[PDB]
């Protein structure tokens, strides 16, 4: 619904300052874990 | 025109090694014998 009566003219100002803005953000993260174990046992028994 | 670029990088690397070894031997009247033991531990870490 039209709330106001159509005016004969409009009050305006001119502004043509165009702007372009681009932002890029990259993030990386890497985490490597390594573990290792070894156990050894040797036994020897003798007699004649 | 105005361009701003920022870059950051962090690399961390860690290594730990630990080797243990032991041994025993002996003989009397030909009733010989021997023993041996070992252990290892290696831990690495890479963080980027």
């Amino acid at each position: 619904r039209e709330l106001i009566v159509r005016p004969d003219t409009l009050r305006a100002i001119i502004n043509n300052r165009a702007t372009i803005e681009t932002t890029t953000m990259e993030a990386e993260f890497t985490e490597t874990l390594m573990e290792s174990n070894y156990n050894s046992a040797s036994v020897k028994v003798s007699a004649p | 025109a105005h361009t701003m670029e920022t870059f950051s990088r962090s690399e961390n690397e860690t290594e730990v090694k630990q080797d243990v070894k032991a041994g025993l031997e002996g003989a009397v009247k030909g009733w010989g014998g021997g023993a041996t033991a070992g252990h290892g531990n290696t831990q690495g870490t890479i963080t980027t």
